[PDB]
Order: structure tokens, then C-alpha cells, then sequence
């Protein structure tokens, strides 16, 4: 077994083994999780 | 080149603010633009006018567009006034001396509301960026910042430091500790957005985009873990629209209660709080009405419930003004009358005064007592013109013509037009000549004060341009029956001449200083060029994408300027019509240009709210205005020069005037003040039988394994082995106090492992060479609580994998072939 | 937007509103200022000749050609009732939750977090609850909590425990309540649980993992004795 993506589509789940749930997001947070996805899809 | 600054500014009333008023009917305070007016409302006068000063074209005034002012607050106790700025910039303004004192950049976005607390020492701002910031006056410093919203705060109410109430755009009602800065409740308004707040007492009211009004009860005191803000009721206003805004007023005398609900149409509702003992009236009767129609005694109980809203409130009054509202206040609360005061979206301050008697008023309709009208227009120019004289400015708008006094500012004369398109001046700046959508030609004498003429069919259509010749004697005027009419002034009348017909329609008509050419735009982007004395065809221009808007023509009458809805300026010589360059002047459409006199220099102004200063011969931008807050409708330039004048959709004339440590060195550091605050508290307990830690609040034990933390992994070992052996025992004894912490042992035990196992590993030759009875007991010691949380971890997993074993095991049995 | 030939039409809630019968059996209601579909009823498996209203198309019917009638009643405003209500109780379930995370009540704040499914908040009431218990498992009133827990909610924290033992540093929280779930719940009723196996599949390879680490720092701690028997000579 190996963590991979959130199940559900309200959770972002990392592979440290986190799950980030949205609605408890501060909105600071948002953004960098969203640039830092913006990094990994560009490099991919 | 010169530089021109805004000499002054004026045609403003009223801008996209509140309103405060100041007992002395009283002073009123309300916003223009960038700047703040004070009025008399019994006069209708100006009294003070506030600028910070950098007047627009200057080389210091910056090259964006002045910030205007959102919100006014003042405290009359103090006579301080607070203004917020688009911008999120609060200014603390002196009344009396009428200059800043403080400057507050904390917000991202518009200010939405200010309120001073009671006191008067702290300022509670309010932005569109969904934050509220306490600020302390004396201080000048934000003391904090309450973040939980999640769109513009509507409003908010605190009148007592424990607690405050806010309001969003998003909806939700939240409930502060002020001495927690937490958010203690949530609840949803309304569906939508929530506009309105007002608290008095227990009795809470909140307004949403529709007409649902909800009303509600504040225990502050319940501290049930909820139940602070419970609804009652739900009652319905007349107006379907939103409510912009709700406030509270009582009458001492009589401790009667009311308040209104601004909405966002032409229409405030006003609203009367019941007394207990007429509540209890009216309970009474209601249920004697629904006893007699049979229902049930349930049905009347829950019946009474849901007529509860009724009980409390009573619509007193509707205000109807002819205009949208803007904003509203109350003035003055009395048993014989009660009075508000209102600014519109038109540029204008209405007084209300309200004369009542016990539940209902005296009056079917508010009186209207006084009217701030005539230093502003309602509707916004569309062309203005300026006195040969250079004395006088004519500015036509919809429905009016009003005429100024460049050196006072003040209006001279109004006269009631249609929809004003085009006016100019006649020679001796005694007539003015107007040009209405209606297709009809005006005329209006200023000694007379009244309209000599109309012509009711100059035209089929709107007459959107007019030009007059250089000796004033003949008359052009286009309109959009694709026709050039020209005219004669026999005394004075118009008599019509001959008609061009043309085969598009007519946006502008030019005719040149030497009256040789008479220029015309068409909407076929086409520019047509001709001779006035005899009417032959002379150029056909061409380049232009879209209609040309304006046109003008050099002193010399050599060149001329086209501007077009193209955001594109085209400067062509007249001999052969041909474009000397095209230039990218604005990002919007460009409405007018004019040549300076004398000069090929011209200006040009479009929907960006940019007035650009050009070279002619250079075409280049020599100089870039920005102080209109919207759309610049109209241009003029004066006969000598001086000054240029240019009034936008924002209402407001204005007149331009010619003038380091490494891993294992931070931690040698940590060691050092963490065990030196160790053995002092060590040494201060057995005599009984810093700045950086206090600073950081955290334990001695806590800053050193922090710093442990921030090493990196590949970095420890390196760092722990420039270690001396003296930094290892005071490492040996920081391990050691954490021992008894167990709480950080268990929270690190992986790294408590590592860094202080190989520490032993290193230098163990040297530490086991010392016989200090102290430290053998430090090692026995820390040895045998190691185990037991360690062992502690192993025998919790040790045992989960076993009977989990089991688990698997026992399905096996079950589900397993 | 229908497929088939459309034979019946009626206005319904005054002008804002119409109903269409089409040939294949479908009901569509569409908006007329916008003229679109607002929505589709399907109760027929045949073509539909007749259509009535009443109160405004408050109640519709509609007769199948093989006789079948659909009784359509309006329930919008039941609806939107039942949307605001869960929206206005999950506000309150999060309102509820931090305060009790400030507060520190973790029995409470637990509870909330199963329901509201707030992956940090259950690691964070969880962890800090975890050093208090270190300050009969966590706590009796959070070890009774864990234990009324229904099946469905089970398989929620053996997920999240799967997925913390992966990570080294999260380990320690992860067979932690997994230990207590095994000391308060029948073992047998687990294991019939829908997937729970699997889930208590993968997480055995990580604790075993974990029992071969730990246990070597044990070995490498008896330096402290080795240090120790030198010493005293």
C-alpha cells in the first residue's frame, strides 16, 4: 500500500501521508498549496 | 515645456460616500472624490474644503489616479474626523485645524465602514478585503486583526469593548471576544448576501438582498456555548431591493425608539419600535380577533409566533426621492417631528423633516425642507465652452444649463434644456447656443437669464455637433439626419441657409481659425474635408478603424487632428491629408482633442480618465493627468492658453493652469543560554531549600530542541562532531532535563536517539576518562528512562500487530475457501 | 430539447414557467424569459397524450398512453428548507469544533470531527490529546468516546491510521488509537466489517517496519551501559 490522491474531491491528500480538507483551509494556505501544484505540474 | 497642475476643483456635492452630520438644521459633511466638503444646510454654502495636498500634474504628485474617499467618520466629542480611502488608506483628520494627524496603511482594498468607540481613543476600520482592524489612536499602531470573514464586511456593530458584532457579504454573522480576538459564533443571515446591521439592546435587525428583514435577540451574558444570537422573526419591507444600511435613534424624552432601512431604490423606510405595554395590547386583541374567527387556542399561540415581527415593529413612514440614495442619517429625534437627512447618486443633499403625533404621522409625505442644488449638476456634462473673455464657463448636461465663474467657482445661472449634447459661447460671451438630442436649436441670453429662441426642427435628429465661424456671423451644426445645416444671426434669430446632406451620419463638425475649411466626421470612419466658401468636396481622410469622435484644427490651420473611438490619435497634414503619424494615446476611446492657441501642442482626454499633454512637432506625451475618477465627457481650452478645463462622469470641473551562523556554532549558542537559565533556576531552588527566551516564549528546553530541529538531517553529524567534549557535557545534562518533561520526549525520541547516541559514539574515549560523580549519576539516569519510553513504544506496537494478526487470522476461518 | 414530437404544453407559476410532453415520455419544464430546461421528471415508459394543472401547476398530472398516472406535487420550497437547515447545522458543527480545540475539551472536538471528516483536526485533536494522556489508554472520556463509534465510522480512522503509519513521524499516533479501538470494541464484530480487512491488510507491513526499527535503538542505547561498566573501573 502507498498513499496516492485524496478519495474524496473536498481533500487534498499529500504523499507525506496528509489529508488537507478545504473547508478548514486558511486562505493563505489555499494559495501556496496552489502555487506548489502549479511548480509540480510544470516541471511534469 | 510648462507643466500644468489642477488649480482647482468644483461641481461636486456629493460623492460615493456617507454622510455625517454635526450639530451646530446643522453642518453636514459628505465627500468630493478625492476631497471632503463641509456644507450649511440652512445656507447651502460651502464651509471648509479638505485636501492632503499634491495637487495632480505636479512632478511629485504620483502618476495614478487619486484614491477617493469611501467612508467619513467623525467623533463629535473629540471634533475628530476619519476618512476612508479606496485604497484602504485612513486618514485622521483636525477639524479645526483642518489637517492631517495620522496616516493608517492597513488595508488591501476600500474601506467600508469606520467607527470610533465610545471612548474615542480606538478606530475600528472595516475593508473590502473581509478584515477588520482596531486601531489605537494614541498608539497609531493596528492592534490587531480579525480575519475569519470571507468577503466585505457590510457593517459591524461594538459599543462595548468586550465584545463586536460584524457583518459581511458573505452572509454569516460573527460574534467577537475582543480581549480573545476570536470568533466565538457563526451564523448564516440570509441565503444571499447580508447588507444591514443594527443592534439596540437585545433587539438585533439584518437585512439581505431581498425584502426578508430578520430579527433577533443578543444575550451576550447566555455563555450556553451558543444561543448568543438567537432569530425571532421574519418581517417583510415594502421594498423588494436590497437594505444598504440600518441605524438606531431614541427619543429621550419619551424613550420612544426608531430607525429606517435604506434601501438601494429611491424609497426609505422608516420603522417604529412598540413599547411593552402597546405589545401587550395588541396581543391581547389579536388574540380576541382570532378567538372570534374560531382558531384554535395552538394554532393562535403559534399564529402569535409567527405574527411575532408585527408586535415590535410598526412601518411608520416611507421617503420617496426623485433621485437613487446614496446615503442617510438621522439629524434630529423629537416628539414633535422627526428629521433625516440623505445624499442621492445624483450629487445632491436632501433634508427631511417628519412631523408626528403618537403612532402615526401628522403628514401623508415627508417635508422637504432644504436642498444643497446649485454649485452641482445632476446629470453629467456633455460639453462645455469657454467665454472669449476667459471669464465665464459654460457647462450644458442633460435637463440643465449651468454657467460658472472661473475665479470663484460659483454658479452664475441655470437654465432648464433638454438633453443637452453641444453648446458654445457667441462672440462678447453675452449668448450661448445649445444642441439638444432632440434635434431642436437653443439660445439663452445671461443678462436676460432666459431663452431668446428655440428652434424645434433644426433637425429631424440629435444635433450632435456645432461650430461657429471665426466672425460669429455664420452657424454649423450636425445632426444625425445626415445633414449640415448653416445658419445666420440677424438681429437677435436664426434664419437656416443651406443644407449638406451627407450619406452617413454626422458625429463632429470643425471649422478652421482662417474659416477656409470646415472638417466633418461621419460614422463611416471617414473624415471629409471642405471649402466654407464655396461648400466644394476638398479630402476624403481615411485610417481611422473606427467613428471619429473630434476634431481639430491648427492655429495656422496646416494641421489637423483626428480622434477616434480607436483609442488611436491621427495628425494630418492639411495640405495633401496626409497622417504626419498615428499614436496610441489612451486605452479607451478618446472623446476630445484641442490645439493649444498659438501653438501646435494639443490635449487629448478619453474614457480612462487620463488628460494627456502632446507635442505637435514631437508627438510625444509630454505630460499625463491623473485626477478624474471616470469618463472625461468634454474638453475646452482657453483663447490665451493660460488654463485648460475639463469636467468627467464624476461630476467634478476641474481647471488645469499653465505654471551567518552555521549548524553546530547556533546550536554552541543555544547550549549556552539554555543551561545557563537551567542551572540559575537549579541553583536558585537549592539556595530557597532571559530576554531571548521570554522574547520567544518558550521553555530553555523547548529553544534548544527547536534549534536541533532546524538542522537538517545530512547536516547534524557534521555539526555535532565540531562539538568540544565541554559542549558535550552540557549536552549530557540538556537530555537529561528533558527527561522529566516526557511529554518532549515522546514528541522527539527519534532524535533524542540519534544526536545523543553518537555524541557517546565520538568522543566516548574522553568520556569515559572522567570520574565526576555527578555525571555517572546523569547517565544512569538518563539510561533507564530511555528504555522505559522506548520500551513503552515497542510494546504498544509490539501489541497491535499481534492480535491485528489475529484479526486477519479470524476472517480467514470465516470468508476463506 | 426533446427527441420525440412535443404534444402537450401548459404555462404553469403564472408567466415565469412551462411544461412540455414529449412523444418519448419525458416531462420538461423550462423557463420562458430564458427558455431553458430548468428540469426533467421521467415517470412514463410511453408516449403521453394528456396533461393537467392545478393551482398554477402547483399539481400536475399526466396519463401515460399504457393508463399510468403521475400525481407531480411542488416541493421547492421543501427543499430549499432542507438546504438551508444542513448548511445552517454544519455551520454550527465547525463553529462548535475550534472553539473546543481552543478550549482543549478533545472528547467533544473528536466527536465534531468525525462527523465534519477534518483529517487535521483529527490528527491535532488526537496528537495534543495523545501529551496530555502522556501528562485508561488516552482518557476515560475520549477512550469512552472512541467506543460508540458505528461501523461506518470505523472504517473512517482505520483509513486515516493506515495513512499516518506510513509516515515514521506519524507512526507513533497510528498504532497508538489503533490499540484502542482493539481494547474497546468485540474483535470478532470487526472483522466482519465491508473492506476493513484490507485496510487492516496494509497496515501491518509498516508496523512490522517499525518493530525492526525501535527495537534496533535499543540495541545501540546499551552504549550508555558499555560507557557505564567502563566508567566504574
Amino acid at each position: 500500500y502507498n498513499v496516492g490522491k485524496a478519495e474524496k474531491d473536498g481533500e487534498i491528500r499529500l504523499k507525506n501521508g496528509v489529508a488537507m480538507s478545504k473547508e478548514e483551509l486558511t486562505r493563505e494556505d489555499k494559495n501556496r498549496l496552489r502555487r506548489a501544484l502549479k511548480r509540480k505540474r510544470s516541471k511534469a | 515645456y510648462q507643466r500644468f497642475e489642477q488649480a482647482a476643483a468644483f461641481g461636486v456635492i456629493a460623492s460615493n460616500a456617507n454622510c455625517v452630520w454635526i450639530p451646530a438644521p446643522g453642518q453636514l459633511i459628505t465627500s468630493a472624490l478625492e476631497d471632503v466638503n463641509i456644507w450649511d444646510i440652512k445656507t447651502g454654502d460651502l464651509v471648509s474644503k479638505l485636501s492632503d495636498g499634491l495637487p495632480p500634474g505636479a512632478s511629485d504628485a504620483r502618476g495614478a489616479k487619486p484614491a477617493e474617499c469611501t467612508y467619513l467618520e467623525a467623533h463629535k466629542d473629540t471634533d475628530l474626523l476619519a476618512v476612508g480611502y479606496a485604497d484602504g488608506v485612513i486618514k485622521v483628520w483636525d477639524l479645526m485645524s483642518k489637517t492631517v494627524l495620522l496616516n493608517f496603511n492597513g488595508h488591501k482594498a476600500a474601506i467600508t465602514l469606520l467607527q470610533f468607540d465610545g471612548t474615542g481613543t480606538r478606530l475600528i476600520s472595516g475593508s473590502k478585503d473581509s478584515n477588520i482592524i482596531v486601531w489605537d489612536l494614541v498608539g497609531e499602531v493596528g492592534l490587531y486583526k480579525l480575519r475569519s470573514h470571507k468577503d466585505s464586511i457590510t457593517g459591524f456593530w461594538c459599543q462595548g469593548e468586550d465584545w463586536l458584532i460584524s457583518t459581511s457579504k458573505d452572509g454569516m454573522i460573527k460574534l467577537w471576544d475582543l480581549k480573545t480576538h476570536q470568533c466565538i459564533e457563526t451564523h448564516i443571515a440570509h441565503t444571499g448576501e447580508c447588507w444591514g446591521l443594527a443592534v439596540k439592546d437585545d433587539l438585533l435587525i439584518t437585512t439581505g438582498t431581498d425584502s426578508q428583514v430578520k430579527i433577533w435577540k443578543l444575550d451576550i451574558e447566555n455563555d450556553k456555548m451558543g444561543g448568543k444570537l438567537t432569530e425571532m422573526g421574519i418581517f417583510e419591507k415594502q421594498s423588494k431591493q436590497r437594505g444598504l444600511k440600518i441605524e438606531f435613534i431614541t427619543n429621550s424624552s419619551d424613550k420612544t425608539s426608531f430607525f429606517y432601512i435604506q434601501n438601494a431604490d429611491k424609497t426609505i423606510e422608516t420603522f417604529r419600535i412598540r413599547k411593552e405595554e402597546e405589545i401587550a395590547r395588541g396581543l391581547k386583541k389579536r388574540e380576541k380577533r382570532l378567538k372570534e374567527k374560531g382558531l384554535t387556542e395552538e394554532e393562535i399561540a403559534k399564529s402569535i409566533k409567527e405574527s411575532y415581527s408585527s408586535f415590535i415593529l410598526h412601518p411608520f413612514q416611507t421617503i420617496r426621492s426623485l433621485y437613487k440614495i446614496k446615503s442617510a442619517s438621522w439629524t434630529t429625534v423629537s416628539s414633535s417631528k422627526l428629521e433625516l437627512v440623505l445624499t442621492t447618486s445624483s450629487n445632491t443633499i436632501e433634508y427631511y423633516s417628519i412631523p408626528y403625533e403618537k403612532r402615526d404621522p401628522t403628514s401623508p409625505a415627508p417635508l422637504k425642507t432644504h436642498t444643497i442644488e446649485l454649485q452641482g449638476q445632476r446629470t453629467d456634462v456633455r460639453s462645455i465652452d469657454i467665454s472669449d473673455d476667459n471669464k465665464l464657463l459654460a457647462t450644458a448636461s442633460n435637463g440643465s444649463l449651468k454657467i460658472w465663474n472661473i475665479k470663484t467657482h460659483k454658479c452664475i445661472r441655470t437654465f432648464e434644456c433638454g438633453y443637452a449634447l453641444t453648446c458654445k459661447f457667441l462672440p462678447g460671451g453675452l449668448l450661448v447656443i445649445l444642441g439638444t438630442r432632440n434635434g431642436e436649436l437653443q439660445l439663452f441670453d445671461l443678462a436676460s437669464s432666459s431663452l431668446l429662441d428655440t428652434i424645434e426642427d433644426a433637425h429631424d435628429a440629435a444635433i450632435w455637433s456645432l461650430d461657429l465661424t471665426s466672425d460669429g456671423k455664420r452657424l454649423v451644426t450636425g445632426s444625425a439626419d445626415k445633414t449640415v445645416k448653416f445658419w445666420d444671426f440677424k438681429v437677435l434669430k436664426l434664419h437656416h441657409d443651406t443644407t449638406l446632406e451627407l450619406t452617413d451620419d454626422i458625429l463632429c463638425v470643425r471649422v478652421s481659425p482662417d474659416d477656409r475649411y470646415l472638417a466633418i466626421s461621419l460614422l463611416d470612419n471617414t473624415v471629409k474635408v471642405f471649402f466654407l466658401d464655396s461648400m466644394k468636396f476638398y479630402l476624403s481622410l481615411y485610417g481611422h478603424k473606427l467613428p471619429v469622435l473630434s476634431i481639430d484644427i491648427s492655429f495656422d490651420s496646416k494641421m489637423i487632428i483626428t480622434s477616434s473611438a480607436d483609442k488611436n490619435i491621427k495628425i494630418w497634414g492639411l495640405d495633401f491629408g496626409d497622417c504626419h503619424k498615428s499614436l496610441f494615446a489612451h486605452q479607451d476611446s478618446i472623446m476630445n482633442v484641442k490645439f493649444l492657441p498659438q501653438s501646435h501642442n494639443f490635449f487629448s482626454c478619453s474614457k480612462d480618465a487620463v488628460v494627456k499633454y502632446w507635442d505637435g512637432e514631437k508627438f510625444e506625451c509630454i505630460q499625463k493627468l491623473y485626477a478624474h475618477q471616470s469618463e472625461v465627457w468634454a474638453l475646452a481650452v482657453a483663447t490665451d492658453g493660460g488654463f485648460v478645463v475639463s469636467s468627467s462622469h464624476d461630476h467634478s470641473i476641474r481647471i488645469w493652469e499653465e505654471t551567518s551562523l552555521k549548524a553546530g556554532e547556533r546550536l554552541m549558542e543555544a547550549l549556552d543560554l539554555g543551561i545557563a537559565e537551567i542551572e540559575g533556576l537549579e541553583a536558585y531552588n537549592r539556595d530557597m531549600k532571559n530576554a531571548v527566551l521570554i522574547a520567544v516564549n518558550k521553555t530553555p528546553e523547548q529553544y534548544i530542541m527547536d534549534t536541533l530541529l532546524r538542522i537538517r538531517m545530512s547536516q547534524l553529524e557534521d555539526a555535532l562532531m565540531v562539538m568540544p567534549f565541554s559542549y558535550v557535557l552540557k549536552f549530557l545534562k540538556f537530555i537529561d532535563t528533558v527527561m522529566q518533561n516526557k511529554t518532549l520526549l515522546h514528541s522527539h525520541l527519534p532524535l533524542i536517539c540519534k544526536n545523543l547516541f553518537f555524541i557517546i559514539k565520538f568522543n566516548h574515549k574522553e568520556l569515559v576518562s572522567q570520574k565526576n560523580e555527578e555525571l555517572k549519576l546523569q547517565i544512569n539516569r538518563v539510561k533507564t528512562e530511555l528504555r522505559s519510553a522506548l520500551k513503552s513504544t515497542e510494546d504498544d506496537l509490539g501489541f497491535n500487530v499481534q492480535g491485528l494478526k489475529f484479526v486477519k487470522q479470524q476472517w480467514n476461518l470465516r470468508h476463506n475457501y | 430539447g426533446h427527441t420525440n414530437a412535443v404534444q402537450r404544453c401548459s404555462f404553469i407559476n403564472k408567466q415565469k414557467q412551462l411544461i412540455s410532453c414529449g412523444a418519448d415520455g419525458l416531462i420538461k419544464i423550462w423557463d420562458c424569459s430564458s427558455g431553458e430546461c430548468l428540469k426533467t421528471l421521467d415517470g412514463h415508459n410511453n408516449r403521453l397524450w394528456a396533461l393537467s394543472t392545478m393551482n398554477d401547476g402547483d399539481m400536475i398530472v399526466s396519463a401515460d398512453a399504457d393508463g399510468v398516472f403521475q400525481f407531480w406535487k411542488d416541493c421547492t420550497e421543501q427543499e430549499i428548507e432542507e438546504e438551508q437547515e444542513k448548511a445552517k447545522l454544519q455551520v454550527e458543527q465547525e463553529q462548535s469544533l475550534q472553539n473546543y480545540m481552543s478550549k482543549g475539551d478533545w472528547t467533544n472536538a473528536f466527536l465534531l470531527a468525525m462527523t465534519l471528516d477534518h483529517p487535521m483536526r483529527l490528527f491535532n485533536v488526537l496528537k495534543r490529546a495523545l501529551g496530555e494522556s502522556r501528562s485508561v489508554i488516552f482518557n476515560e472520556e475520549l477512550d469512552q468516546a472512541i467506543s460508540i463509534l458505528n461501523d461506518e465510522q470505523l472504517i473512517l480512522l482505520m483509513k486515516r491510521c493506515r495513512d499516518w503509519n506510513t509516515n515514521a513521524k506519524t507512526h507513533t499516533i497510528a498504532q497508538r488509537t489503533i490499540r484502542c479501538i482493539l481494547m474497546h470494541h468485540n474483535i470478532a464484530k470487526l472483522s466482519e466489517i465491508p473492506g476493513m480487512v484490507k485496510i487492516v491488510d496494509a497496515i501491518i507491513p509498516y508496523t512490522q517496519r517499525h518493530f525492526t526499527r525501535v527495537d534496533n535503538l535499543v540495541e545501540q542505547s546499551y552504549i550508555l551501559d558499555y560507557a557505564l561498566v567502563e566508567m566504574d573501573k
